[PDB]
RNA sequence: GUAUAAAAAUAGAGGUCUCUCCUGUAUCGUAGAAGAUGGGCGAUGGUUGAUGAAACGGAAGUGUUUUAUUGACUUGUCCAUGAAAUUCCAGAAUCCAUUGCAUACGACUUUA
RNA sequence: GCGAAACCACAGCCUGGGGAACGGGCCAGGCAAAAUCAGCGGGG
RNA sequence: CUGCCGAAGGCAGAAACUCAGAUCAGUUUUAUGUGUAAAAUGAGAGUUUCUAGUGGGCCAUUUUUGGUAAGCAGAACUGGCGAUGCGGGAUGAACCGAACGUGAGGUUAAGGUGCCGGAAUGUACGCUC
């Protein structure tokens, strides 16, 4: 069983939208 | 009415397994003799001409292929007493059926030992026994062995018991 | 020499088994989004020239000869430097003395004849 | 003419077609006998042996 | 390592997960298990935190006829069952064809107490955790989540364990008698270089 | 019965291709792996796992380090050879060898055997 | 595996550097590719000589002179981290140097999630002297009486008829 | 009662399958006894058989067999890859085969 | 071969101070024209079938022991006969009727 | 006893996901047993 | 109905004829400072002519300036998508492999080998409750 209360797998927009803003985030600290 | 080219293959002599000398003891994997052990007395261009000593399990001369065949570890029997050259493809060539029209519970009763099978043959095979069971009356328990069946149980792995 | 197909199901057309106003005869899907036409899984082939048969065989019954149509005594004469190679087969519309007179006229030519029985 | 690749390192005659010196080769020769003669620089040893 | 008619497994010390995976790939193969005493089976991680995972499972419930919501099994044998099955394509023919050969029990029945009940290594708990690690039971998270049945169970299993102890003392009786008589027996000696 | 790993404690390797010999610990390399030797020739010097081995319940005086000569001449001197064959564990371990080194033959022969063997059952009324 | 290999370079010799230095390095790889590329890359850092205008003069695997004596070694290596710098010093008791390297690189890698290009090996040298050693497990390991039963016994075949013995 | 089976017990385990496709040309088979590729080895070319048996009476008898060879290993485990003359039905998988012993190499 | 029933621990168990485990690769069984027909020698045993009676087994008793009477086969060991051309694998309930404790209609509760 | 019409690709359970539009079809689960009757209208 | 060629964000094809060339290259060396010039490798290279469809946009890449709690906005190149099925990432327009005739056998890529699921409940060393 889970025993969680937030889900340990993620969306498919989520996981996109990090590789989005982790490398805008490079991008700044550049 | 074309002529096919002339194939480049041609027959040479079969190379049996060094284990199947005459005189070995085997165990027949297939026919109506599964399980019986049998002293291969030749070596024929394919088959081994071999019998068990009728007078023990009941085999007579018979062909079989050397891949339907054990080859055991036990001693081996001698049969440089006895001729096989009278053992040929010719000599165990089953005529011919010409002709599928038979079968009408006649061709079997005509079959059998009784009829068919010639005294002639009936007297190789005694005197085939007669130089054969004094080397195995000689050493022990290959009467009892001869006289036995194979067969496999619980706990037996083919590929690791060696024979 | 041997006869081997390399196909035996006939090629249905796509919801052909699902309206019956679409005949079972192939047509090609147009449709640019259409799944028959961009082959995804699990879906009914296409017909191929891949699925062509050997060219020595092809056209050629089980038994090797290429069934020709006959219709008169005519037509079986035709056949009698080709028995090895066609067999004769009766036109639908022959008449029953027409066809017992061809059949055995095929008997005499020694040519097979693939609807003789009937 | 050649309806079939017949491979010389599997087939022996094709290869004697190819190669008229298979006949006579000779692979294994004896150079090394047994009168093997030790041969390593002292400094050698030292600084391979170093550190 | 022989194909059997059944195989009756003693769940007793082995691994839910472990035993439930081998028993799965047993029934696909096509073999009827019999998973007797399933109130031994072993779980990883403390009691309390096994509890707090059923105790969530049993949250799991429809919001329209909880009686077409999901079905919470609290003995062990169905506990186990439960394991089995997430581990079985039981959508299909097959798989629900592989749960019929499947007879998880509570204790161990007259008809399977006299038959040899044999283990899986590959699922002890004794071969497979590390000392020094928390666990649980299934037949006491069960009493603590509904199970009604354990004091029956244990009682029931008092009594076998007696009557077995008298059968094995009998036949250690007659297994002495009839190893006393095998050296007395002289062939035992005379030609036993092949090894018996 | 306590098997605990000493220095000069002899061992049956029981995983690699030295399987089924019998070596004797000669240094204690670390937590996981040892230094074992052997008088028997065939079974060279090496570093071994105690994954791949079990101890047994013999130990023999031997200083550490000893090299393989003195180790058999301490192996012979305290026999050694023949005192692990004296427990009953070496004998059913090499009754299992001549068994798996049987052959159709000779299992005629056991099964003759074990029959007279089974013959008399006589138990005492 | 591991091999310790040891690789002699300098430059092209030219007008300017008629009879250049002679660069030896004792460095450990798979192979002799990736110790010659082990070997530019440190003498890039170190002396900054090219990969271009060098060469590779003197490639020699090396073997364990006794392999068959249990030794102690003692590594020091530097790490790249989150601030990209760390030195450390370990102790790994082992027959051999190549498996006392490969020990540490197991051992950094499970511990501070280091890799064989992260891990710069500066020396790895022999403490035969049981005071200079400074690891409390290898004196442990070095004291005279040591004695211990097997740890993680852990024991196809699968429906095994009896219990595990799982002792003596 | 025991004087016979010249053959060894297999089990017709699934088909030579990716993830989401399946080969039926070739199956996959677990022979009692065997547990490793180099043990897998001795039963290579072997003929194996899978005997069930029908309701209608054809020659006189109740039971069909589908012959097969053993043409190479499988995995780590022992299991084997097996050819029949016709593809066994996927109703089989878990059923039992029997391995003989012939063609003999031995 | 549709063969094999203690329990418990694994930083310990069991047996006669002593001994054993360290896996079932074990144990029981295993010949016979698919199991034929006789002759001895050695033991009162084994396989047991058929009935007939005692006890035990209730967790799903799916059976267990004890026998008795016999009919069998008795490889325990040693001998003689036949195999084959299978001549190279295959009494009840209901409707109709009745009831009103029930009831949209079924159903239910009573009578009949 | 007589006797329609609208509507109709096919249909019919829910949870999480399926980048979106989450849907009923797809993924992973809970589940899942004929034939039906009278209500109420949630879901179009 | 089948086959072949096949885009576009001036193209692809057709016909008419040059030279068996130093004639070109989404390329790398050499020399001079991404430009130019004169060895490597590959390829047969070409010129005039006319005639269909398109001239869009999404995603990411590296080069900058303007920026703010915070994202963001505007450029240039690069590719993928678009015309593209297949294996894997539980499933998916943009993630990892791989460009597709009909089949037999062998071997792999990416990803994987407890069960669902084909494949080691493999070996070795550590960490974690």
């Amino acid at each position: 069983v889970s025993l969680k209360k937030k889900s340990k797998r993620r969306t498919t927009r989520l996981r996109s939208r990090i590789e989005k803003k982790a490398a805008e985030s490079k991008r700044k600290q550049k | 009415e074309n002529v096919p080219k002339k194939a480049r293959k041609a027959v040479r002599p079969t190379k049996l397994r060094a284990s199947l000398a005459p005189g070995t003891v085997c165990i027949l994997l297939a026919g109506r003799f599964r399980g019986k052990r049998v002293v291969v007395l030749s070596q024929l261009e394919d088959t081994l001409v071999v019998t068990g000593p009728y007078k023990v399990n009941g085999v007579p001369i018979r062909r079989v292929n050397h891949r339907y065949v054990i080859a055991t570890s036990a001693p081996k029997i001698d049969v440089s007493g006895v001729s096989v050259e009278k053992f040929t493809k010719a000599y165990f060539a089953k005529q011919k059926r010409s002709g599928p029209v038979k079968k009408d519970e006649a061709f079997f009763a005509e079959n059998a030992p009784k009829n068919a099978l010639p005294a002639e043959r009936i007297a190789d095979q005694k005197a085939v026994d007669a130089k054969l069971l004094p080397a195995i009356k000689a050493i022990p328990n290959m009467k009892e062995y001869l006289a036995a069946s194979f067969a496999l149980s619980n706990g037996d792995r083919p590929h690791l018991m060696k024979f | 020499v041997n006869i081997i197909k390399k196909r035996t199901k006939p090629f249905k057309r796509h919801q052909s088994d699902r309206f019956k106003r679409v005949g079972e005869s192939w047509r090609k899907p147009r449709g640019i989004d259409s799944c028959v036409r961009r082959r995804f899984r699990g879906t009914i082939s296409m017909p191929k020239i891949g699925y062509g048969n050997n060219k020595k065989t092809r056209y050629c019954m089980p038994n090797g000869l290429k069934a020709f149509l006959v219709r008169n005594v005519s037509d079986v004469e035709l056949l009698l430097m080709h028995n090895k190679t066609y067999a004769a087969e009766i036109a639908g519309n022959v008449s029953a003395r027409k066809r017992v007179e061809i059949v055995e006229k095929a008997r005499a030519l020694g040519v097979k004849v693939t609807n003789a029985g009937a | 003419a050649h309806v079939q690749k017949k491979n010389p390192l599997k087939n022996k005659a094709v290869l004697s077609r190819l190669n008229p010196y298979a006949k006579a080769y000779k692979a294994n020769v004896k150079i090394n006998s047994e009168k093997t003669p030790k041969a390593a620089g002292e400094k050698f040893l030292s600084v391979l042996h170093e550190n | 390592s022989e194909f059997q008619k059944v195989v009756v497994i003693d769940a007793k010390g082995h691994l839910l997960g472990r035993l439930a995976s081998v028993v799965a790939k047993q029934l696909l193969g096509g073999q009827k298990v019999v998973v007797v005493r399933c109130e031994e089976l072993n779980i990883s991680g403390h009691f309390f935190r096994n509890k707090l995972k059923y105790l969530a499972y049993l949250r799991k419930a429809c919001r329209y006829n909880p009686s077409r919501g999901a079905f919470h099994f609290r003995a062990p044998s169905r506990i186990f069952q439960k394991a089995v099955r997430g581990m079985l394509p039981h959508k299909t023919a097959r798989g629900q064809a592989a749960l019929e050969h499947l007879q998880a029990v509570e204790g161990i029945p007259p008809p399977f107490d006299k038959q040899k009940r044999v283990v899986v290594p590959a699922a002890l708990r004794v071969l497979r955790l590390k000392p020094g690690r928390k666990y649980c039971t299934v037949g006491r998270l069960s009493s603590e989540v509904g199970w009604k049945y354990n004091d029956i169970v244990a009682k029931l299993e008092e009594r076998r364990k007696v009557k077995s102890a008298a059968f094995y003392q009998a036949k250690l009786a007659k297994q002495k008698k009839i190893a006393s008589a095998k050296e007395a027996s002289p062939v035992n000696q005379k030609l036993s270089q092949f090894g018996y | 019965f306590k098997r605990y790993v000493e220095v000069g404690r002899v061992v049956l390797v029981t995983k690699g291709e030295y399987t089924g010999k019998l070596a004797v610990i000669v240094d204690i390399v670390d937590h996981k792996r040892a230094l074992i030797d052997s008088p028997c020739s065939e079974f060279p010097r090496q570093v071994i796992r105690y994954g791949s081995v079990v101890l047994t319940h013999i130990v023999m005086k031997l200083p550490r380090g000893a090299r393989s000569g003195i180790v058999a001449k301490k192996w012979k001197a305290q026999d050694v050879c023949n005192k692990w064959a004296s427990s009953a564990w070496a004998k059913k371990l090499e009754a299992k060898k001549v068994r798996s080194q049987l052959n159709d033959f000779d299992r005629f022969a056991v099964m003759r055997l074990k029959k007279q063997r089974r013959e008399q059952v006589n138990v005492a009324v | 595996a591991l091999k310790e290999y040891q690789v002699v370079g300098r430059k092209v010799p030219t007008e300017h550097e008629p009879v250049p230095k002679l660069f030896r390095m004792r460095l450990f790889a798979p192979n002799e590719s990736v110790a010659k590329s082990r070997y530019w890359y440190f003498l890039k850092m170190i002396n900054k000589v090219k990969k271009a205008t060098g060469e590779i003069v003197a490639i020699n695997e090396i073997s364990e002179p006794k392999p068959l004596k249990a030794k102690v070694f003692g590594i020091w290596i530097r790490y790249d981290s989150r601030s990209g710098t760390h030195n450390m010093y370990k102790e790994f008791r082992d027959t051999t140097r190549v498996g006392a390297v490969e020990a540490m690189y197991a051992d950094m890698a499970a511990r501070h999630r280091a890799r064989f290009r992260s891990i710069r090996i500066l020396k790895v040298v022999e403490v035969e002297k049981k005071e200079d050693v400074r690891r409390n497990y290898v004196k442990q390991l070095l004291n005279p009486h040591l004695k211990f039963p097997l740890p993680h016994r852990r024991t196809k075949k699968v429906f095994a008829p009896h219990r595990p013995s799982t002792f003596y | 009662a025991q004087g016979h089976r010249l053959y060894v017990k297999a089990k017709h385990l699934s088909f030579q399958r990716s993830k989401h496709v399946i080969h039926p040309g070739t199956s996959i088979v677990k022979i009692e006894g065997c547990d490793s590729k180099e043990e897998a080895q001795f039963y290579l070319g072997k003929r194996v058989c899978y005997v069930y048996k029908s309701s209608k009476a054809v020659r006189g008898s109740k039971i069909r067999v589908i012959w097969g060879t053993i043409a190479r290993p499988h995995g780590n485990s022992g299991a084997v890859r097996a050819r029949f003359v016709h593809n066994l039905p996927a109703k089989t998988f878990g059923s039992s085969l029997r391995v003989m012993l012939y063609p003999s190499n031995i």
